[PDB]
């Protein structure tokens, strides 16, 4: 039968080990289960499967652009901020607004700016102008976890434009990650 | 009976008076959770004894191995816990050519010599404790040129020995743990020396396990262009090490009485 | 969207004490999701984390 | 001979109390061999009893 634990008499200093899921009932109450879609939405590669907008770059020339990547604190994304560590598969959204060129995308995880001088080696997957990749830069990193939170918890992005005229435009980017592994949750955070 | 029964007589008297619709009542009792319990928690040498305990708590599916699995550090798990018996460098010497036969080149004071300095892998642990037993694993080592020539006695003298070395007549130290090596022949010595004094462990810091001697066998014979800088080097290793006696830090105490 | 509804804590019987005892006492309210809760759409965000 | 060691009983925390108890308690030390306690030469005397 039922114990009086499970009925709403418990002692908060007896919760641990942390992860306890404790039936809770009333005479008229049981936990019921209703799904109104076919799969979950709370599933950790569900919904990061999804991307997200991180900024914007406007570019007038073929400077090189490096920008640490990271968990956003803003979109559906910010789920994340509930865990410390992370590790796999990232997948990067970039849109080349040009009238005529190419643009050079890269991705390393290394800290060394010196390495993405030569981008070739990293990668560098060419978009036309006008054009939308969606790169899946593996977790070739350094530290085994990333910590989530770091300005760079994800690896640096290189875009490169090899313009032909005086022709200018803009590079916004989006991120979205494949399966990912996320541990050790963390306490909420605040708000603005 | 009671104030157990409560549970089943509501539960009950509810159940029996129940029509179509069910009951409209249960009722159910239990011990609490915070029981009149007791636990005792024993780590080295400590026993922590509480009367008021809480569930343990532990963070989600966690893994207590411990054990990196990708080893980023490609080391034996038990490098730490054997370091102390590390072999290492106890005394050097040059032996000087003028020297007579019979002379002491050089001496190390056994067992606190492997705690000689701060930097030794031993000093650390030897700190923490006032008695030990081990064996040791000496290496002597002493280099010279073709040319030269010469015979060094690498000895190992216990405490009894030490103590009454004038009584003792040279070249009958022979009987004791040693290897006359003879230069331009050997370059090296081995002594596997075990636990040895008048009592079962030997306070730490201490010289009563003895002390290793090297002394001079036949002086050395340089040639007039040969070089005259022989120096004479002292390794060691245990072969095993045991700290008992809980103590403060390097404080000396009394195992003897 | 819709409030989850009114919460109220009343005192039923008046907090006893004596000699030795606090006369009041602190309280706290924690929240969290039956095993039977869900999300369903991912939307906007309503707010900014830091 | 030779003394058994240095026996201490620091303080942890603080004795606590209330209005109707004891501010300081009093504490015994007892000792007693273990159960693989020996002894083996009987000696003389170091003093009488009565």
């Amino acid at each position: 039968t039922m114990s009086p634990n499970e009925l709403g008499l418990t002692s908060a200093q007896d919760d641990g080990p942390l992860g306890q899921e404790k039936p809770n009932y009333f005479l008229n109450f049981r936990s019921m289960n209703v799904d109104i879609f076919t799969v979950s939405h709370t599933k950790v590669d569900n919904l990061f499967g999804r991307a997200w907008f991180f900024m914007e770059h406007t570019f007038t020339n073929e400077g090189q652009w490096r920008v640490p990547l990271e968990f956003p604190k803003q979109g559906h994304g910010s789920l994340s901020l509930l865990f410390a560590y992370f590790t796999g598969e990232l997948n990067i959204h970039v849109l080349f607004l040009s009238e005529r060129g190419f643009l050079r995308v890269a991705h390393t995880y290394d800290t060394s700016n010196d390495r993405v001088n030569f981008l070739s080696s990293n990668g560098v997957i060419t978009v036309p102008a006008g054009e939308q990749m969606t790169l899946s830069a593996p977790y070739y990193s350094n530290k085994p976890l990333r910590t989530v939170r770091d300005n760079n918890s994800l690896g640096y992005l290189m875009c490169k434009p090899f313009l032909t005229g005086t022709s200018t435009g803009k590079i916004e980017v989006y991120l979205s990650l494949r399966c990912p592994n996320f541990f050790f949750p963390l306490p909420a955070p605040k708000v603005t | 009976v009671g104030n157990e029964i409560g549970g089943n007589l509501l539960t009950k008297v509810a159940d029996d008076a129940s029509n179509i619709l069910g009951p409209n009542c249960f009722a159910t009792t239990a011990e609490p959770e915070n029981k009149n319990v007791v636990q005792a928690t024993t780590t080295v040498n400590t026993t922590n004894l509480t009367q008021h305990p809480s569930a343990p708590t532990m963070p989600f599916s966690p893994d207590f191995s411990n054990v990196d699995n990708f080893h980023s550090m490609a080391y034996d798990i038990t490098t730490g816990d054997k370091n102390p018996s590390k072999l290492v460098r106890l005394e050097t010497h040059e032996w000087t050519p003028s020297w007579a036969r019979g002379y002491q080149i050089t001496h190390v004071e056994l067992p606190k010599v492997f705690w000689d300095h701060q930097d030794k892998p031993a000093y650390g642990q030897s700190r923490y404790f006032a008695a030990v037993r081990c064996g040791f694993h000496f290496q002597v080592q002493v280099n010279v040129n073709q040319g030269t020539a010469g015979s060094a006695l690498v000895v190992y003298e216990p405490k009894p020995v030490v103590t009454y070395d004038s009584k003792l007549e040279f070249g009958a130290f022979t009987n004791l743990p040693h290897v006359l090596m003879n230069l331009a022949e050997t370059t090296q010595a081995d002594l596997c020396i075990p636990y040895v004094a008048d009592t079962n462990y030997v306070k730490t810091d201490s010289s009563d396990l003895g002390q290793l001697k090297v002394y001079v066998w036949t002086p050395l014979s340089i040639p007039t262009g040969s070089a005259n800088q022989v120096d004479v080097t002292i390794l060691g290793s245990l072969l095993q090490l045991d700290f008992q006696n809980p103590r403060v830090f390097a404080q000396d105490v009394n195992i003897y009485d | 969207g819709h409030p989850i509804g009114l919460f109220q804590i009343e005192v039923l019987n008046r907090l006893t004490y004596n000699s030795s005892s606090p006369s009041e006492v602190y309280c706290i309210v924690q929240g969290k999701m039956g095993q039977d809760a869900r999300f369903f759409c991912p939307t906007g965000s309503v707010v900014t984390f830091q």
